[PDB]
């Protein structure tokens, strides 16, 4: 149809166009690279081709798919491992014989290879459905079906024919929808542009409890299920290493990973990592995959698929979402989402903002936000889902200023930190409390309150604690530790503690094992209750030296707690965190008189 | 971490304060010395 | 058809439409002497090239133009090594020619196959601050950041040559079972440097080990970005077909940055932070994501890059990407090698996010990774006392402050202090690792789980 | 030929320009000012101008000269003062009444009144010859090798006329050259265009030093020909006396002196004083300046020539490279060369990179460094000669982390940090041990050791004694030299020696700012000699004060060593010196005991 | 705005409006203009993005008459943490005064958490009742 008028740089402009629609899917050239219409300049319509353009002609063909780039949303996207412009990276391996996407690859969205069995809904013939009703389901995972067959949102009718009870494949016809005369056939997947975020019911108010499994968070600033988060950093801030931990503890029904240019390894390292540990609630053959689907990406790979990760991953979670799951989305990094902007501002000649990254920026961050909260479902069940971002970017040499960080800071509630220096002596990650805050704090510590631990009480000592210390810590530097009273003395060394025992995830024998908020709790209750005994005992005469010689052995237990297993007496209160509180009470004692 | 407009001005006169000022201490360490070693040969006697 | 006009390293040509992306182009100039280029942007009946070799002497119909009518691919063969060849394609040394069994584009995606499971195979240095505290991989990706007060290609030659002699040590130890080979490249640095690796390679061992591509300072930027693509196709081939292991030395990536820079400065192209492109962020990426294993998994390649920092400032654009995107990070320092020490590696910010698959435990400890955290973080607090001794003096720091002090001191000068041939093995290093951590008392390392500690001390 | 379309500044743009070149030299107007194609657009060429551009309207005519902008490399280079494109100053103060070069005048590059003596070669007609092979020479010196008169480079054939010995003009021809048909005539020079390295035979590393006759430079790191070398600015109160000196004591058979873009004072000072000051080796015939040729420039002479000064001059220094002769390039300063680049961009409309220094600095660095190096001479009986860059880098932003400064050190393998305290005081040169280095180092001790001297035993030693020295003065400050040990104050005793007669010296005296390089060695010696046998002396039973008395005549001889002359029987042993370590072994035994 | 003109002036009502959030709208101002004729001032950001708000303080303010009011009380987030980036530095001189927050009370755990020393009204004296 259209014919290739100039290619300058990745940017391909082709005259003979009368229409395309915004962000247009085409195949261009006899090649088939993908590509999406930006803008149109008269006739000529400048469209980026985004993957790896070294031998494209002048007055090669374009063909026009007729909609924009989209997404599939159906049955086999759970254990199935997807590019960001929705190309199934499995099905490139057998076929191309080069693994990874090679110059030239057309494989279509889904796999139509699979055959699922579906089963009908509480709708049959002559009954009325509506967008995101459960019309079936569709047997994925061992433990449950995955994928709840939903009519599209903006599609309505009565049923004419409901597919039995069997096996069928996906191009394969199983609905069919009357609202004058066939509306259509509808089948197993449904398409959905990724520009457009799917409608909800309503959205409803972020209070209860998302258990991400980490010490660290739990301890010093909760994430809540609705949540949206920010975290900063720059290698060796073990952003990688908290989504593993993350995918394995998470409450949640699904995680859906974003990798947005990544190094290759580090998917190659996750997806083999997943089969290869268990789950915390069980799972039977490849345990934590069967909850995790890959949205990968590499570093050079298309930047179609780089730019398209977060609206494909975001509506991937919107969907699990009216189906009537708990959704964790970790997208690592925006920052590298950032970098794919940052070239496209180039290549079309567009004007650009601060940094060279163009103004559009903080909009864009600002819409996939958006879309994220709790909310209840759409269709006529009913249920209640959410999807929590945990979003990670990455500062500009320590600057935190740069305009990527501090527009995602604009639009996020919740900032966790990352500190360098702290990483170096292997704290990563390494969050304090003047480099973050929650708002969900105050709420999140009354709902767990309710549940068991005493937490809200001893968060604010932790909190002054923590702030106190940086302070004190100053004046050593400076002045000396000779300018001290004797409980600054204390606020430095149960410090310390805190430093080591949460924020570090970093192995000895192996790496950190499951904590919950129940055994974070237990080592708060044992480091608040060290420093109130202790500076009592110096307020009222004692040695330093003698309190802190006697804590010894309760300090090297609280250290390794963590490596041992969760539950030694129970995951309420361990019997192991029980006894030093009888051994600090015994020790307050000796040292008054 | 900080501004990225107009630290030049209160960095500035940080700077020169700090130079300015270690200077002086060096000074204000010299004559302290200086009295320092006369007294310890005046207290021996 | 005929040059229209040049601007700088752009080349305006009025020609017709029918060739493609980095299609091949040969400009004859009026000496007869020939020049290649390859279209870097077309258009109706004009493009622009950019050249390769030179950029002036370009005229108008005087000068002619020529189609290969082959866009731009690299003449691959496995019988590269010993053979010696210049950043262009072919030698212009008159060295052992190429010769082609495939030719493989230098786009980013040729057929390229690459990990989908992690490095787990050791690889060593013989060095022990290289390979305890962060350790190397069989697709690792380390940057050895430098200065200019260091001297960049002495480290360079120090890390290849010693890896050269452990790596058949460890063959035996069945950490390996394929070849090793080395792919050596040199992209727009001086004569005096060039002449010096060649110098390096052959005292230790020979020059049959290597392969060499040779690039000259007063070769165009344009040149220099196309050398290190020149190195990543000869890797590739030897992995992917005969299941060899691949080392790439990579001198000097800083280089081959400066280049991306002065074609957005003499073209319209607006740069982003610090003047560096906008669409840096995709050339660097290009030399990183071919790396890992390389399908049939005995095959790979493995990079380690040499960057030198020109202002030695972590808020420079270039060793600010790369450590993002590399799989650890080597900090050399100006200090060290001020104070007597070789190598003069500081650890203190070297660090690797992708420590467990940068360490072994098949053909290296698993006590190996225990100790190394430990080690880093005794010596961070080493140095946060170092500070603190000049300020408040040892008239009032601590018992436990005193025992960092003399670990600091006992660990530069051992541990990182090594012979200009004496290679270490990784288990030798263990053993004095432990000497540094023996000094401490049971309680001063109670970060570490009881069992290790109680069971070498 | 070309009719001019538009004069927008010094920027003038021509149309009807074909068939020209992008180094092409073109004659601008019916006043035939000089000026070179930067750029084509078009039919249209776009030339930098580098005289005024005054009085010329759009219509006066452009006449190509029909080749690139080149310099002319042969007989009459020495004594004789230059522009930054070689057009002879001295010929305009003849002509003109002028020092200046003022707009509308022009002349050839070499003066065509001077003739001078051919002398045939080993090549007859009939005979082969090749690229470089001497063809003849001309003899016009005594004092220095001459200009030896090479067949062009990449230019090969049989010679169907050589000329026979007589003199002839440098305009003349003598010779006539067979290679399809008459190839052309060449004549006594040959031009090259500047911005095209010379060819050589092959190129090597550098391993060969030869007098520099300035103690410090041997002495604390080795100065090296075919070296790459930074030195810090001062604006002509410390950087025109180091210069000065250096071409004066260095009897390197060449110097090469440029002054990039100088203040104008120093370039008044260089021309005058040559002729002026005495040989270090004998000969008069204007001493210094028989052996140096000159380019001058200021920063009011044009910026195109201010951007080409060094090419001009390192094609110079290459020139004679082939000779075999050793060469000082001695280049001041490169800031001011990259001050040139800025202005012609903004000009252009080129955007630069960082501080407005533009991006063609970085590669322009490398390849200038590389042309400089030693390399075997080019011509059949081959012979080596070197190249060695010593290149000022001034401050450009009021510090030394502006983009020429960090690029530059880092090609770079030697520093050599100039103290501004002393340099104030008026002692030339005073190198900091601190902030120098020589990574040259290793490779040149092991020369030395070869030639004669115990050369790697005293440098190393030099150093460590100084560094050491400076951490032993701290501890006098703080606790007292009292307390400390008689091997201490002995450690600062010589190091105080090694500072004063070395780094002190005083280039406004030939006793005490020239000597040899064996006969700096000689003094070297004697300073280590004495510390071991101090530190000895003093822990078999001896105290500060009573070694003071003891060693007296050997430590006054030492303390008086710079006043000495630079021979004694030879130049190269200095017979006071073998002789004085008699004088301290007979010493020792009595001292000690 | 509009809106709350109809209700001050007709029916005589006494008006606070809260408009949050003039980061959003900065930066909007930002992202148009980059395809129009009109091309952006310092940083990026407009040089007429005193225009813009100008058009916003403009129906605000006492009504002639005195059939009610309107008060405003915009609300900025300075997004780099320091006022002499654009958003506060243009706002600020049309202003007539500010109150700035304090980040470090806020570590605290204070709130309101606001300090007193960068803010001042200069009309205070005479304004009152």
């Amino acid at each position: 149809y259209g014919a290739i008028y100039s290619v300058s740089g990745p940017v391909v402009i082709a005259e003979n166009m009368i229409g395309c629609a915004m962000y247009e899917l085409v195949k261009v050239g006899h090649d088939n690279l993908v590509g999406e219409v930006i803008r149109i300049d008269g006739d000529k319509a400048t469209i980026q081709v985004y993957e790896e353009t070294a031998g494209l002609t002048v007055g090669d063909p374009v063909l026009r798919t007729g909609k924009p780039l989209s997404v599939e949303l159906g049955p086999g996207l759970m254990e199935t491992i997807y590019d960001g412009i929705q190309r199934p990276l499995k099905a490139i391996k057998e076929e191309s014989q080069s693994i990874y996407i090679p110059r030239g690859i057309d494989t279509p969205a889904l796999d139509r290879t699979i055959k699922w069995q579906f089963t009908p809904g509480k709708f049959q013939v002559g009954d009325h459905i509506s967008g995101g009703d459960i019309y079936g389901s569709v047997f994925e995972n061992s433990l449950i079906s995955s994928h709840k067959i939903l009519l599209p949102p903006r599609s309505r009718g009565t049923i004419t024919w409901i597919a039995p009870a069997g096996e069928y494949t996906l191009d394969e016809k199983i609905l069919e929808v009357e609202f004058d005369g066939k509306k259509s056939d509808f089948t197993l997947y449904h398409t959905w542009p990724v520009r457009v975020p799917r409608p909800v019911t309503e959205k409803l108010s972020a209070d209860y409890p998302l258990l991400t499994g980490q010490r660290v968070l739990d301890a010093l600033f909760p994430c809540v299920q609705g949540g949206t988060t920010c975290i900063p950093g720059a290698f060796g801030c073990g952003k990688t290493v908290i989504s593993q931990s993350l995918s394995k503890y998470s409450n949640s029904d699904a995680i859906i990973y974003v990798g947005c240019g990544e190094r290759g390894n580090e998917m190659a390292e996750v997806l083999m990592e997943f089969p290869e540990l268990y789950t915390e609630m069980s799972g039977t053959k490849e345990p934590i995959m069967k909850r995790t689907t890959l949205v990968a990406n590499t570093s050079n790979m298309p930047v179609a698929a780089r730019e398209a990760s977060i609206y494909t991953g975001i509506t991937l979670a919107e969907y699990f979402r009216d189906q009537g799951k708990n959704v964790s989305m970790i997208a690592d990094s925006s920052s590298r989402w950032a970098e794919a902007l940052r070239e496209i501002s180039g290549r079309l000649g567009e004007m650009p903002a601060d940094q060279g990254f163009p103004a559009y920026l903080g909009a864009k961050l600002a819409s996939f936000y958006e879309r994220a909260g709790k909310a209840v479902a759409l269709g006529s069940p009913d249920r209640t889902g959410s999807v929590s971002i945990v979003a990670a970017v990455s500062p500009a040499g320590g600057d935190f200023s740069d305009p990527v960080t501090t527009a995602t800071l604009g639009i996020t509630q919740v900032f966790w930190g990352l500190d360098k220096k702290l990483a170096q002596r292997k704290h990563f990650p390494s969050i304090n409390t003047s480099v973050s805050y929650s708002k969900y704090t105050n709420v999140l510590n009354k709902f767990y309150d309710s549940n068991y631990p005493e937490f809200p009480v001893l968060r604010d000592r932790m909190k002054e604690i923590l702030s106190n210390a940086e302070e004190l810590e100053q004046v050593v530097q400076l002045v000396g530790k000779s300018a001290l009273s004797d409980s600054d003395k204390i606020t430095l060394d149960v410090a310390t503690l805190i430093k080591e025992d949460f924020l570090q995830q970093n192995g000895y024998s192996t790496y950190d094992a499951f904590c919950p908020i129940w055994k974070t709790f237990d080592m708060m209750r044992a480091f608040i209750s060290y420093h109130d005994e202790a500076q009592k005992a110096v307020a009222n005469g004692a040695n330093w030296s003698k309190l802190a010689d006697s804590t010894g052995d309760v300090k090297h237990a609280v250290s390794s707690s963590k490596f041992f297993e969760p539950s030694r007496g129970e995951k309420e209160v361990h019997g192991e965190f029980e006894k030093l509180l009888s051994t600090m009470q015994e020790r307050f004692a000796e040292s008054t008189d | 971490v900080f501004p990225t407009r107009m630290t030049l001005g209160l960095m500035k006169t940080k700077l020169k304060g700090a130079n300015q000022g270690y200077s002086l201490l060096k000074r204000k360490s010299e004559a302290l010395t200086k009295r320092f070693r006369d007294i310890t040969k005046r207290i021996d006697d | 058809n005929t040059v229209s006009g040049v601007n700088g390293p752009l080349v305006i040509l009025e020609k017709v439409k029918f060739p493609r992306y980095n299609e091949i182009v040969n400009l004859t100039l009026p000496d007869g002497t020939v020049r290649q280029g390859q279209v870097l942007e077309i258009r109706g009946d004009r493009a622009i090239v950019q050249v390769f070799e030179g950029t002036s002497g370009i005229d108008v119909k005087k000068t002619t133009v020529e189609f290969t009518g082959e866009s731009l691919r690299i003449p691959v063969s496995e019988d590269m090594l010993g053979r010696i060849f210049d950043g262009s394609g072919r030698p212009i040394d008159n060295g052992p020619k190429v010769f082609a069994e495939d030719y493989l584009d230098i786009n980013g995606s040729p057929i390229n196959p690459y990990a989908r499971i992690y490095p787990e195979e050791m690889i060593s240095t013989g060095v022990s601050a290289i390979d305890t505290m962060n350790s190397i991989a069989r697709g690792q990706k380390i940057p050895i950041f430098s200065a200019s007060g260091l001297p960049h290609n002495e480290i360079a030659a120090q890390i290849c040559r010693q890896a050269g002699l452990v790596r058949p040590t460890k063959d035996v130890h069945d950490g390996h079972e394929e070849n090793f080979s080395i792919v050596f490249a040199a992209m727009g640095v001086n004569l005096e440097t060039a002449r010096f690796f060649k110098q390096d390679f052959e005292e230790n061992g020979s020059l049959e080990r290597t392969s060499l591509f040779l690039n000259l300072a007063n070769d165009p930027t344009i040149e220099r970005i196309i050398t290190p693509r020149l190195a990543l196709t000869t890797a590739e081939y030897l992995a992917y077909q005969t299941e060899r292991h691949v080392l790439t030395i990579l001198t000097d990536m800083s280089s081959y940055a400066d280049a991306l820079r002065e074609v957005s400065a003499a073209r319209e192209e607006v740069p982003g932070r610090r003047g560096y492109p906008g669409y840096m962020y995709t050339d660097l990426s290009t030399i990183y994501e071919r790396a890992g294993r390389v399908e049939g998994r005995n095959g790979s390649i493995t990079q380690i890059p040499i960057l030198t920092m020109p202002n030695d400032d972590i808020t420079h654009p270039i060793p600010d990407l790369t450590g993002y995107i590399t799989e650890g990070q080597i900090f050399v320092d100006r200090q060290l090698h001020n104070k007597g020490i070789y190598p003069p590696i500081n650890v203190l910010p070297s660090l690797s996010r992708l420590m467990k698959s940068a360490i072994g435990e098949g053909m290296t400890r698993k006590d190996h990774g225990d100790v190394s955290n430990q080690l880093y973080a005794k010596y961070a607090i080493g140095k946060d006392a170092a500070a603190m001794k000049a300020v408040v003096g040892e008239e009032a720091l601590s018992i436990e402050d005193k025992l960092s002090l003399e670990f600091l001191e006992k660990f530069e000068k051992t541990f990182i202090t090594q012979g200009a041939y004496e290679d270490r093995t990784v288990f030798e290093s263990l053993d004095q690792a432990w000497s540094l951590l023996r000094i401490y008392p049971k309680e001063m390392l109670n970060r570490i789980s009881p069992k290790i500690l109680d069971e070498f001390y």
